[PDB]
């Protein structure tokens, strides 16, 4: 079986949005 | 050619300007530069 127990996420989940570096 | 002006068409990115190595640190997926401006800056070598 499973749990549906609820956390909070805080500052997670950023990805580069494109393939573009950038600096600074 | 680096160290000369020269018309660039790096993978259908067309210009002109001076060309030369550099020290970044393009992460694997990288493929193009910008600055805050957003303009090309620096593109990867599709053959180096
Ligand atoms: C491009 O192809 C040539 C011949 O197959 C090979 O010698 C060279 O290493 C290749 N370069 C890249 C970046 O794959």
């Amino acid at each position: 079986t499973t749990t549906q127990s609820y956390t909070n996420s805080f500052t997670r989940g950023v990805y580069y949005p494109d393939k573009v570096f950038r600096s600074s | 050619v680096k160290n000369k002006c020269v018309n660039f068409n790096f993978n259908g990115l067309t210009g002109t300007g001076v060309l030369t190595k550099s020290n970044k640190k393009f992460l694997p997926f990288q493929q193009f530069g910008r600055d805050i401006v957003d303009t090309t800056d620096a593109v990867r070598d599709p053959q180096t």
